[PDB]
Order: structure tokens, then sequence, then C-alpha cells
């Protein structure tokens, strides 16, 4: 991100193609390392009614 | 052949179900007690058989069961030890007060059915084991049993007859469980009172390991005047398969809950309009019925006006017909508050020897005294009726199905009920 503007254009000729929009490194664009808690869905079998071991 | 369900007091079984005239020998014997006993008992045990299949009479128990077919398992000769004939008189199901009201004002009665129905089968004796609290009741039977060992109609020459007889009276200690077939022969015998897995029968096996064969209070108080008078006559009464007369008892929201003799097959609506003064606020404030006295499902008030009251009348009605205890509902009433008092007192009265109703039971008493209050989701419903259908035949006696029928009769009608009650929980 910092590369002053003269060595990004020298760097996006001598390789070709613009890689100031596409870098290897990670600044801000990533997910922050706290998130919320979140609340998992619970699948089939749960069915409280009609659900038999014997059938599945 | 159709439409009958009022009848006279010349074909009255119990006349004095009101106290009104004696209940003593002198006053029982002037009502046709004791009058040709001797000649019925010298005439044999298969024709006391004949007459009762004549009659088609089926049990007056929870369970009707033809009678002849039941008593004719022990007609079979002695294996070198005695027989006995039980008498159930606990009378421990809701709604039941026929078996109270005949143990007092009609006793003797029932001493000429227990000895009839020995020579019928063969019985060294009989043990009526009566409820705890009916003291008094006990009282006035033992009273009869001791008229009668003075008069000369048990004992060594019970009514001549070279057959000798006894009746003793057990008194049983509070449980309504004791009234199974099988519970009762247990607190006899001086044990918990816990059914027994059948097999191995009573006939076969029973009291103080003897053969046996249980029997209500009114089935064998019918048993002497109907061989006295005959199973045709007995027959007339009822349909083809659904026969004789039939005590009624007829419980809450009612102008005159009272017990009443009718003819079986009598539409339940002619019941209480005739019997016992239109419902509180008449027909225009039903809610439901419960024929059976409590081991019964609901009727939603739609299968009521037009349906009999009989066995299979009732089994078609997804229902069934027990003590004929009908108890009423008037709309002003919580029907989940009422089914789960029941469940409670399924609850209370369980053995709990085997799982379903000592588990099951207590699950459906706090499922539905949730719903009562509606802390639960409609989506438990479903779940109730699969305990109710786990719990139906996997039980040893029939009190599992009988806790668990309520349940699905108030399901299987009065779900709407139910989801309201859970989304006003919900939206508050
Ligand atoms: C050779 C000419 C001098 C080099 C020069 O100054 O060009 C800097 C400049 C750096 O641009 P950049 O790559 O974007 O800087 C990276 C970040 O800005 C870097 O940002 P930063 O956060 O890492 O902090 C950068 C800070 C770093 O702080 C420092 O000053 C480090 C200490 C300096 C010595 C290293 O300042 C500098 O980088 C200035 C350094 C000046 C060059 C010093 C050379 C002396 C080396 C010792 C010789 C003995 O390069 C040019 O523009 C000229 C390129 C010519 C090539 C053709
Ligand atoms: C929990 C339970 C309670 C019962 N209570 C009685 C009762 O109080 N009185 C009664 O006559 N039968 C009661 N029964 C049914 C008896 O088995 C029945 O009366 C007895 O077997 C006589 O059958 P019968 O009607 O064919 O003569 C009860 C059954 C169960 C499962
Ligand atoms: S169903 Fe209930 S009362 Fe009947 S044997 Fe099982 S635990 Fe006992």
């Amino acid at each position: 991100a910092s590369a002053t503007r003269v060595i990004q254009k020298l760097r996006n000729w001598a390789s070709g193609q613009d890689l100031q929009a596409k870098l290897q490194l990670r600044y801000q664009e990533i997910a922050k390392r706290t998130q919320p808690p979140p609340k998992l869905p619970v699948g089939p079998s749960h069915k409280l009614s009609n659900n038999y071991y014997c059938t599945r | 052949k159709t439409s009958f369900g009022s009848l006279k007091d010349e074909d009255r079984i119990f006349t004095n179900l009101y106290g009104r005239h004696d209940w003593r020998l002198k006053g029982a014997l002037r009502r046709g007690d004791w009058y040709k006993t001797k000649e019925i008992l010298l005439k044999g045990p298969d024709w006391i058989l004949g007459e009762m299949k004549t009659s088609g009479l089926r049990g007056r128990g929870g369970a009707g069961f033809p009678t002849g077919l039941k008593w004719s398992f022990m007609n079979k000769p002695s294996d070198g030890r005695p027989k006995y004939l039980v008498v159930n008189a606990d009378e421990g199901e809701p709604g039941t007060c026929k078996d109270r009201e005949i143990m007092r004002h009609d006793p003797h009665k029932l001493v000429e059915g227990c000895l009839v129905g020995g020579r019928a089968m063969g019985a060294r004796a009989a043990y009526i084991y009566i409820r705890g609290e009916f003291y008094n009741e006990a009282s006035n039977l033992q009273v009869a049993i001791r008229e009668a060992y003075e008069a000369g109609l048990i004992g060594k020459n019970a009514c001549g007859s070279d057959y000798d007889f006894d009746v003793f009276v057990v008194r049983g200690a509070g449980a309504y469980i004791c009234g199974e077939e099988t519970a009762l022969i247990e607190s006899i015998e001086g044990k918990q009172g816990k059914p027994r897995l059948k097999p191995p029968f009573p006939a076969d096996v029973g009291v103080f390991g003897c053969p046996t064969t249980v029997a209500n209070v009114e089935t064998v108080a019918v048993s002497p005047t109907i061989c006295r008078r005959g199973g045709t006559w007995f027959a007339g009464f009822g349909r083809e398969r659904n026969s004789g007369t039939k005590l009624f008892n007829i419980s809450g929201h009612v102008n005159h809950p009272c017990t009443v003799e009718e003819e079986m097959s009598v539409p339940l609506k002619e019941l209480i309009e005739k019997h016992a003064g239109g419902v509180t606020g008449g027909w225009d404030n039903l809610l439901a019925v419960i024929p059976g006295g409590s081991s019964t499902p609901l009727i939603p008030k739609s299968v009521c006006e037009t349906v009999l009251m009989d066995f299979d009348a009732l089994v078609q009605a997804q229902t069934g017909l027990g003590t004929a205890a009908v108890i009423v509902m008037d709309r002003s009433t919580d029907i989940v508050k009422a089914i789960a008092r029941l469940i409670e007192f399924y609850k209370h009265e369980s053995c709990g020897q085997c799982t379903p109703c000592r588990e099951g039971v207590d699950w459906m008493n706090k499922v539905m005294a949730r719903f009562v209050k509606g802390d639960a989701r409609p989506a438990e419903i479903d779940s109730l009726w699969e305990i109710s259908k786990q719990i139906e035949g996997h039980t040893i006696c029939a009190l599992g199905d009988g806790a668990a029928w309520p349940v699905q009769g108030l399901i299987r009608h009065f779900r709407p009920e139910l989801e309201d009650r859970m989304q006003r929980f919900a939206q508050q």
C-alpha cells in the first residue's frame, strides 16, 4: 500500500499487470478477528414427533 | 326393536336403590330375594351358566366381557384345591356410585349373587373386597351376612341344597388400582396392590394360588334374578349383542345429578333429559361428555345427540362404556384443567411396577399442566399422542390405557383450544 506512486508504476510496468489492486498482503479487507456470536441451525430428526430411529 | 331406551318398575332389578323400603332381611325378603334359590342351586351349575350365556350379560365393570364364557373357565373339576368367588367393590373410578348405592340399601341381592355364582362355578367361599372409605357400607353388608347366616342361607346347608358356602368381607386401604382383577387378589393375599401379568389367568391360579373369577358387584347382584326370571327376559332389554338393564351415574354440570337404573342402548340425550334434568344452561351450553368413569375419551357434542349408550356404539364413537358413570361439561370449564386433574389422579393411583405408567403418566401430567398454563408449543401435542400410544399396550394392566385414552380424546376433539392457549401464552 505504501509504494510512493512511482515505484508503484515501476513494478506494475516490470511485472506487466496492475498488482496494487490485487496485493499479496492483507491490510483491512479481511474479517475482523473478533466476531459476533452465532446461532447454528438444527437439522432434521429433531422433529419432536414421527421420528422413530427404526424408520431411518 | 328400535329407539328403545326407557322402561318401567316391573323390570327394575335394584328396586331399593334409594333406601326407601328397607335394607335388612325383613324388607328385602319382601322384594323377591331368597325365593327359590334352593331350587336354583339344586338345578345345577350348567343351567346357571346357560342362563348367563342366554342373557347375553357382558361385564358390568370396566371391561365388558360376556359372562358365562368367563365364569365357565373354572367349571372344570377340582384338582385337589379349593375355589373362590372374589367380588370387586373397590369403587375407585371417578363418577362411580352404583356399587356404593347397592352395597348400602340392597346387600342381600349381592349375597344371593355370590352364592348362586359360586354354585354356577364351584366355590368353598367368597371374598367381597370392598373399598376402605366404605366403612358404613361394609358394616351394612356385614349385618346382612350376619342375618343370612342366622337365617340359614349361608354356611353348612345353604338354603338346604347340601352345598356349603361362606361369604367373607375383605376391606381395602384406599387404592384405585386394587380394583384390577389381580391387584385385588394380591392385596387380599396381603402384599402391595400390584397387578399380575395374565397369564396365568385367575381361573387356573388366582387368590392364594387357587382359582378365582373376579366380578363386579352388580354383575353378581343381577345373576340370581336372571336365573329366577330367565335370560330371554334379560336379553329382551338391549340389542342382540349389548343386553340388559344398567345402573347409570350422572355427574357434574346438570340440574339433578343422580344414580339411575335404565335400559341399555338408551340414547344419552334421553338419559340426561328424562333423568337428571337437562344440563346447566340446557343443551345450548353443553361442551362435552365422558360416558365412562374417567378411563374413556370425550364426546364433542356432535355425537352425543344421536348416539346410544352401549359398548358397540361408543366403540364406534372412538370411545367406550366403562362403569357407565356419565360426566358432563358446560362451556364454563377449562377442559385441559379437567383432563390434567384426571391425569394427576392416574399418577397418584399408579402402582408403579411397569415402566410406562410409572414414567409416562408423570410425563403427561407435567405436559398437561404446562398446556393448562400454556407454556408449550403446538409441536408437543403430537409428541403427547406418541407417548400415549407407547403407554397403551405395553403395560401390564389397563390403567395406562385409561390414562392415555382421555388425552387422545382431548387431542382428537379440542386441539384448537390447546393451540389458542399456546399462542396466547406466546403473545404474552
Ligand atoms: C385400574 C383399574 C381399576 C379397576 N377398578 C374396578 C372397579 O373399581 N370396580 C370394578 O368392578 N372393576 C374394576 N376394574 C375392572 C375389573 O377387572 C373388573 O371389574 C373385573 O375383572 C370383573 O369383570 P366383569 O365386569 O366382567 O365382571 C378395574 C380395572 C383397572 C385396570
Ligand atoms: S399400568 Fe400403572 S397401575 Fe397398571 S401395572 Fe403398570 S404401573 Fe401398575
